[PDB]
């Protein structure tokens, strides 16, 4: 987590980026005349790093507060996995941002960030979700309200991902100009948001098998077999929204590599399948 | 006494120009407030510390002369004295004021650069302002035959201000001014080659940021020339030819100095005319540049005692074989080759042959087609393009008797010939010889650059008048500047601000755009809100960014317009549409707009 000189350090870096950004705001303010040339004057190279360092700054602390109303505080293994998982799915978002230049320069990194904490949130509600599951406690049934909190995390991120591919959707359709390259930003924020929702959908369809399964075991095959089954399931989805989205734009990268990982995830799903027929 | 104090006064060297003392081997202080206590009281101090013995006795001689005996000579010298700053003594405005009208009681309006003088004071009301006798010692000093009058009167008669809108006389006027600067010229300036004045009509504030805000303002920086510029065998030919430019064609800081160049020509010639052989890469280019420069320069004879027309005509016709090689540029030189043997030689084919080569080039402004106007006007078999489209062309290029002879042109035949095209061809002509009606603009510059202020603002509020929309912006300037957020404005007198709003207001009218937008900044600090949206909206119409978001901003707010909200977004919407880099503020402000709206909580 955070070390007692990392957190003195972070006060630090706090202080210095407040002043810095105070400092260069009355300087291009006091030698300037109106809103127009002020603004101008902040567009330029230093004090622009120093804004979006600020930005940056400022984002992260809203996401840690948000986080910490949202989920109430992390397992030490939930901190684990996510410090383990962060730098491959960082440099795969920076490979994504590296696709288009200085056009399309901070739209490509705002949905970025988006798409980070998005993904964040996701594994961390995965995990809380196997502890649960783990935590179980059969003292009670599992209420109607109790699965209607863990249903209210998983709405929440449903209807927002739903609502931002949707809105991207009906920008792209509105939007039939000569910047395609635009559409092809627009379908990779499709790609990402959607693989989000499909791990929700999957996730989703676990937890009504276990609520099921907790439902007949408390009113009156192996349960393997269809969660195996569901994982087969919603990584054909994966597969197949990759190839149908990815093959029009023709990618020399991002389709090599997913349809990559993907083969071998069918490897994997081939090696279940076979599972199964052990246990047809 | 006076004749001793004439002989006294022949030792002074009236006004020393920096812009020509330092041509035998930066910028200026401007100020932002006025008052006039502090004025008299630095005045005084002037008085009290600075001035010599032997100067305190020729003042107190002229006192004395000029007072006890009606002159009639000390009053005028005394009195253009206290007004130009002349003889090292400080600026009055109002005692020069006093002798002016003493000397115009005595010489009873016989005298015009006087009456002309005093009609200036008399609208500007520095000493109130009353156009009336203004305008009667305009029409007085235009009978006298003054042409500065005349142009003011006929200007002030075409554009509509202080009296009603008049094409018909200000074209008789034009047409008079113009007809007497034709037969101010000679045979040999006006049909060979035409006398090389340099200008000063820049406007001021252009070498410092700029007007209303760097990068921020519509109509282009005026300043046409400040020391152009652009490793040992190589860079020796570049620093040489550049020493020769920027000394041929002199800056803003360093008037002109020729003989330099015509001597650094001529060595450098003498030495690289042996070896030209192996400059094949670039230099080559360079030499010939310098050779045709050096050519013109004897061509013309300045820096020199009189012409050398054959050596010019070798110098050019080597420079031109040089090269057919190469590939170098001829204009010049074709254009110099066709002026000399159409004139000084009697061979003519020779001429329109060169003149043909040189008409597609570059380096020509308007010398070509007049010439072929001019012959084919004497001999119609030549087949040589058509007059009217010839002169047409001229006179779409620059070329100032161009400018004349269309107008001319176009007067004798209908092709057209309204009054206002004629009177705006008029006006051009008269405005762009600058060579007798603003010489006004070298001494205001001069005077600007020695910390002498306040008389370069006298020099640039008497070339207001005239029309110098230049002079008009710059004496805006320096009476009122825009000034830096988060400060107090100027404290700058009333009629100080009442006089630079009519600056501006003439300035923007007269083609120029920002002023308009200042002008409704200087409204909106003078507590207006009333006639700022309409200069607002008559630049916004000529796309202004900043006229438009300030217009925004007007509308938004209770003052004017009452807090049309939707409006608002209509203009910042727009102002982001337009142009690009203000992206930014479009989008905050239009966010500053919305957290308005929802602060619905109440």
């Amino acid at each position: 987590m955070v070390p007692e000189n990392r957190r003195k350090q972070l006060a630090i870096f706090v202080v210095v980026t407040y002043l810095l950004t105070f400092y260069c705001v009355y300087s291009a303010t006091k030698t300037s005349v109106s809103f127009l040339q002020v603004t101008l004057k902040l567009n330029e190279g230093f004090n622009l790093m120093v804004l979006s360092i600020f930005i940056l700054l400022n984002s992260t602390l809203l996401w840690q507060l948000l986080t910490k109303l949202l989920f109430g505080e992390l397992r030490l293994i939930e901190h684990e996995h996510i410090f383990e998982r962060l730098p491959f799915t960082i440099i795969n978002t920076l490979f994504m941002s590296s696709l288009f230049h200085e056009r399309y320069f901070f739209t490509v990194a705002f949905f970025g960030l988006l798409l980070l904490y998005l993904k964040v949130f996701h594994w961390i509600l995965k995990d809380r979700l196997e502890a649960l599951l783990q935590s179980i406690n059969d003292s009670t049934t599992m209420k109607t309200l109790i699965f209607s909190r863990f249903s209210f995390n998983l709405v929440l991120l449903a209807v927002v991902d739903y609502q931002i591919i949707t809105r991207c959707i009906s920008s792209i359709y509105t939007n039939q100009k000569s910047d395609i390259e635009s559409t092809s930003l627009y379908l990779i924020q499709v790609m990402e948001f959607t693989m989000l929702l499909i791990d929700l959908l999957n996730l989703f369809l676990q937890t009504c098998l276990n609520f099921w399964e907790f439902y007949r075991s408390q009113q009156s095959e192996g349960k393997f077999m269809y969660e195996k089954a569901i994982d087969v399931f919603t990584r054909f989805l994966k597969t197949a929204l990759h190839l149908s989205m990815l093959i029009p734009f023709r990618m020399p990268m991002m389709l090599l590599k997913d349809v990559v990982w993907d083969i071998l995830a069918l490897y994997q799903s081939g090696t279940s399948l076979w599972k199964i027929w052990r246990n047809n | 006494p006076w004749p001793e104090a004439r002989h006294l006064l022949n030792t002074i060297a009236k006004s020393r120009d920096p812009m020509k003392e330092a041509a035998m081997e930066v910028g200026f202080y401007v100020p932002m407030d006025y008052s006039p206590r502090n004025e008299e009281k630095n005045y005084q101090s002037i008085w009290q510390n600075e001035i010599t013995d032997s100067q305190r006795h020729i003042y107190e001689l002229l006192v004395q002369s000029s007072e006890q005996f009606n002159n009639s000579e000390a009053t005028y010298t005394l009195s253009q004295i206290h007004l130009w700053s002349q003889y090292n003594f400080p600026h009055n405005m109002t005692l020069a004021h006093k002798y002016l009208e003493k000397f115009n009681d005595l010489t009873h309006f016989t005298n015009h650069s006087a009456i002309f003088d005093l009609a200036v004071m008399y609208a500007t009301g520095g000493c109130p302002q009353d156009s009336a006798k203004a305008l009667l010692y305009y029409q007085r000093a235009a009978q006298l035959g003054n042409l500065k009058a005349k142009q003011v009167l006929a200007y002030k008669y075409y554009s509509g201000f202080n009296v009603p809108r008049n094409f018909h006389k200000s074209l008789v006027l034009y047409r008079d001014i113009a007809e007497q600067l034709r037969k101010s010229y000679s045979r040999d300036e006006w049909d060979i080659v035409f006398p090389y004045w340099e200008s000063y009509n820049v406007r001021i504030s252009d070498f410092e940021s700029g007007l209303l805000g760097k990068g921020l303002n519509s109509v282009p920086s005026s300043t046409v020339r400040k020391r152009t510029t652009r490793d040992a065998s190589e860079r020796r030919i570049i620093r040489i030819y550049y020493a020769a430019l920027n000394d041929y064609k002199g800056t803003y800081s360093q008037s002109r100095n020729c003989e330099r160049a015509k001597n650094l020509l001529e060595l450098t010639y003498k030495e690289f005319q042996p070896h030209v052989d192996n400059l094949d890469p670039l230099q080559v280019f360079y030499y010939v540049r310098c050779l045709q420069l050096l050519g013109h320069m004897y061509f013309t004879g300045e820096g020199s005692s009189k012409p050398n027309i054959h050596m010019a005509e070798e110098i050019l016709t080597t420079s031109l074989e040089i090269s057919r090689r190469a590939q170098g540029p001829i204009g010049r030189a074709c254009i110099d080759l066709g002026l000399i043997n159409q004139y000084i030689t009697n061979n003519i084919s020779q001429a329109i042959s060169y003149y043909m080569k040189a008409m597609k080039t570059q380096a020509n402004n308007g010398i070509v087609e007049f010439q072929l106007s001019k012959l084919a006007t004497s001999f119609p078999e030549e087949k040589i393009g058509d007059p009217f489209n010839l002169m047409e062309t001229a006179y779409l290029n620059g070329f100032i008797p161009a400018i004349y002879e269309f107008a001319v042109m176009i007067e004798s035949g209908n092709s057209k010939s309204s009054v206002e095209n004629t009177a705006y061809l008029f006006k051009t002509f008269v405005d762009k010889n600058e060579a007798i009606m603003a010489p006004k603009l070298r001494t205001a510059f001069a005077a600007l650059i020695n910390d002498r202020s306040e008389v370069a603002l006298w020099a640039y509020s008497q070339l207001a008048e005239q029309g110098y929309e230049t002079a008009q912006v710059s004496a805006a300037y320096l009476m009122y500047q825009l000034p830096y957020e988060f400060e107090d404005p100027p404290r700058t007198t009333d009629q100080r601000k009442t006089l630079a709003i009519s600056y501006y207001t003439r300035a923007f009218k007269q083609g120029n755009i920002d002023a308009g937008v200042v002008a409704g900044d200087i409204y909106f600090q003078m507590q207006n809100y009333s006639k700022a949206m309409a200069l607002y909206q008559g630049a916004a119409l000529k796309y202004s960014i900043q006229a438009i978001w300030n217009l925004g901003y007007m509308h938004e707010h209770g003052l004017g317009v009452n807090r049309d909200f939707h409006l608002a977004k209509r203009y910042y919407d727009q102002v982001s549409e337009h142009d690009h880099r203000f992206y930014l503020a479009s989008k905050l402000s239009v966010l500053k707009l919305h957290l308005k709206s929802w602060l619905w909580i109440t």
